[PDB]
């Protein structure tokens, strides 16, 4: 019954210390060794180090000196502070669950959602969302396409729901363009019955935690 | 400390897949495999060797002698397509996962893609800026090519464009985005996006009104 959940991703400037921080729902943090992982190219899929309860840790030779893995059981929480990090660091951080007792049939079972942190030497810049408008009227019946355009964010990513979750059926969100100026942008589309538009209210929420900035554009349609 | 799997893999639709890990020992170690899918985090499918957690499917199965660890997928279904890791130790370095190994399904038959082709919205146009988006989805194999269209001649510049990437429907979707001035976005009679699939090619087109 046990839940974890990694803080928001984000972007870190070269040589600041990445901190991290995994939050567990469903139990107490003993019966429990506490992991952080991490994934990307180059790395493949790596472990960084685990944590007890009472505060024993064990870390990988090769991340050790620079990785400080804490706990803190007054609140369900377990942090990882990887000290001096550069473009190699940047990876999908993952917080995962190992089963206490032995560790030679140990295993990671229960994994977070797993967050993107970004190293580089540039700032974060928060998004601009435009609405991509459908049609009129026309269809006698069926089928008018509407979305929203987020533009120049940095850095990754960004989600995009529809309505709060309540839409979901039609829902396409594209990858984003890594454009020149090394800003991304991605676009989000919905297919929904031309009738609905004029009745029917639709909105993008637009989420880019790396910011700190959410976004609700409501689309609707043109003259 | 190297754990190696094939890189790739692929099995028809009822075909048994057969995944190894490659190191030493390892016999004298328990080894354990994830499943992974695209924007997902890994799943425990095998621990302990051989050992299957609750909800894993039956055809699943593992099996660990001296150098070698092996996954094995019976009767491969297509919702099994995905990146398997092998996981196991070496306590001069802990923790080690292998280099990964993409089961691909086969089948899957040829899908022309669905364009899309959006005009600048007015609120950009307000801030001086224009961006045409034309989005592809739902396409197989992921290898089309978009043109851009000036009344009728061809756009070099301002042209980005994504690497097709795999949906959930195991098909593909691209996005081409053109940045223009609002001045050249009225010049024109009329912009185009042209994406070639295969033989075939779509050619959608917007105009200033």
């Amino acid at each position: 019954q046990v839940q974890l959940q990694e803080s928001g991703p984000g972007l870190v400037k070269s040589s600041e210390t990445l901190s991290l921080t995994c939050t567990v729902s469903g139990g107490s943090m003993g019966g429990y060794y506490w992991s952080w992982l991490r994934q990307s190219p180059v790395k493949g899929l790596e472990w960084i180090g685990y944590i007890f309860h009472t505060g024993h840790t064990n870390y990988n030779p090769s991340l050790e000196s620079r990785v400080t893995v804490s706990v803190d059981t007054s609140e369900n929480q377990f942090s990882l502070r990887l000290r001096s990090v550069t473009a190699a660091d940047t990876a999908v951080y993952y917080c995962a669950s190992l089963p206490r007792g032995q560790l030679v049939n140990a295993f990671f079972d229960n994994w977070g959602q797993g967050t993107l942190v970004t190293v580089a030497s540039a700032s974060t810049k928060g998004p601009s969302v435009f609405p991509l408008a459908p049609s009129s009227k026309s269809t006698s019946g069926g089928t008018a396409a509407l979305g929203c355009l987020v533009k120049d964010y940095f850095p990754e990513p960004v989600t995009v729901s529809w309505n709060s979750g309540a839409l979901t059926s039609g829902v396409h969100t594209f990858p984003a363009v890594l454009q020149s100026s090394g800003l991304y942008s991605l676009s989000s589309v919905v297919t929904v019955p031309s009738s609905s538009l004029g009745t029917q209210t639709y909105i993008c929420n637009v989420n880019h935690k790396p910011s700190n900035t959410k976004v609700d554009k409501r689309v609707e349609p043109k003259s | 400390y190297e754990l190696t799997q094939p890189p790739s893999v692929s099995v028809s639709p009822g075909q048994t897949a057969s995944i190894t890990c490659s190191g030493d020992k390892l016999g004298d170690k328990y080894a354990c495999w994830y499943q992974q899918k695209p924007g997902q985090s890994p799943v425990l499918v095998i621990y302990q060797d051989s050992k299957r957690p609750s909800g894993i499917p039956e055809r699943f199965s593992g099996s660990n002698s001296g150098n070698t660890a092996t996954l094995t997928i019976s009767g491969t279904q297509a919702m099994d397509e995905a990146d398997y890791y092998c996981q196991a130790w070496d306590s001069f370095s802990t923790f080690v996962f292998g280099t990964g190994t993409k089961v691909t399904v086969l089948g899957q038959p040829k899908a022309a893609p669905s364009v899309t082709l959006f005009p600048p919205s007015s609120e950009e146009l307000q801030a001086n800026k224009a961006t045409l988006v034309c989005l592809i989805s739902d396409f197989y194999p992921g290898a089309v090519t978009v043109a851009w269209k000036a009344d009728s001649s061809p756009v070099k510049a301002g042209v980005e464009t994504t690497t097709p990437s795999k949906q959930s429907n195991n098909k593909y979707a691209a996005s081409s985005y053109l940045s223009l001035t609002p001045e050249q976005w009225k010049s024109h009679r009329s912009y185009s996006c042209q994406v070639t699939h295969e033989g075939s090619t779509v050619e959608k087109t917007v105009a200033p009104t």
